[PDB]
């Protein structure tokens, strides 16, 4: 039994198989004027993609819709790399396996070919993301309880100068309370499924931080490419 | 921000 | 506001 407005954001979902050929195509379809980057470089590449999508999800979803130009920009502002590092972590939970990361493109990937060229600050980065994206295998978290996460992290309640508050704050509470019924109606016998979701935004919210934090090093330290699109969302 | 507003004022 | 490309070549910087 799902919840009404659940099955409405479940609707929202973009299609996963088409945005990985899509992704894959932009890589390869750029890849055509250097007789080069690096695996970092391409990394990051696939990653503003990524965020180009996320974008267009945020704008034509259920509710985001309606929020003038300024406020859609500075929700998105602030969750911007949250939403793609739920992006990232619930890729993981579906497709993940063991010893191995499951890009956007759509291709598995030891993790030794990403342990093998890794420094401190990376490192430090991945190993928090495997611990939650394990802690969420085991609480056996689903796409109904993604897509309420992820609307619980853009429509943020600590955003400020925010015109209509008034609907972020009913889409929250109303998303809140969806996922309430949600877990108690599918999950009985497991009443703190619920409270293990919402206690996963703080961390979500961290790791975050740190991969901004981390990301801003990598380009100060002329790693990154010439103005992507994350870069232009730092710069902020 | 221009790159965030173009994206959703684009198309 | 004034066609997207426009305005986010007359403000982007660089
Ligand atoms: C795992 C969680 C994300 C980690 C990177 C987060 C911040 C950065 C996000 C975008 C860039 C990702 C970079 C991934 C690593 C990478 O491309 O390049 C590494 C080498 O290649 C590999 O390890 C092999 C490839 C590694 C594949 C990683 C697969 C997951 C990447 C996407 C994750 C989702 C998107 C997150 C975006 C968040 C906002 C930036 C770089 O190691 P290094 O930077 O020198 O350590 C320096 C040290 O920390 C000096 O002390």
């Amino acid at each position: 039994s799902i919840p009404h407005l659940i099955l409405e954001l479940l609707k929202c979902e973009p299609d996963e198989p088409q945005v990985q050929a899509k992704i894959m195509a932009y890589l390869q379809q750029e890849q055509a004027n250097r007789s080069k980057l690096s695996t970092f470089g391409l990394m990051c590449k696939m990653a503003d993609q990524t965020l180009f999508s996320i974008v267009e999800w945020a704008r034509s979803s259920i509710f985001f819709r309606e929020l003038k130009v300024d406020d859609q920009m500075k929700l998105l502002q602030n969750c911007w790399s949250e939403l793609l590092i739920l992006d990232h972590i619930y890729r993981q939970v579906v497709h993940g396996k063991e010893g191995s990361i499951f890009l956007v493109t759509g291709q598995q990937v030891d993790y030794s070919i990403i342990a093998s060229q890794a420094g401190a600050t990376l490192n430090n980065l991945m190993s928090h993301a495997q611990e939650l994206v394990a802690k969420l295998r085991s609480l056996q978290f689903d796409q109904r309880e993604f897509v309420c996460l992820k609307f619980l992290v853009l429509f943020s309640l600590d955003v400020k100068n925010l015109e209509n508050f008034q609907l972020v704050e009913g889409v929250q509470e109303q998303v809140n309370a969806a996922l309430l019924d949600y877990t108690m109606c599918n999950y009985p016998q497991q009443t703190e499924k619920f409270g293990q979701l919402l206690l996963r935004l703080p961390e979500i919210r961290a790791i975050s931080m740190q991969a901004e934090e981390y990301l801003y090093y990598k380009h100060l330290n002329g790693d990154v490419p010439y103005n992507n699109l994350l870069i232009e969302m730092l710069h902020a | 921000n221009a790159l965030l507003r173009y994206l959703l004022d684009k198309d």
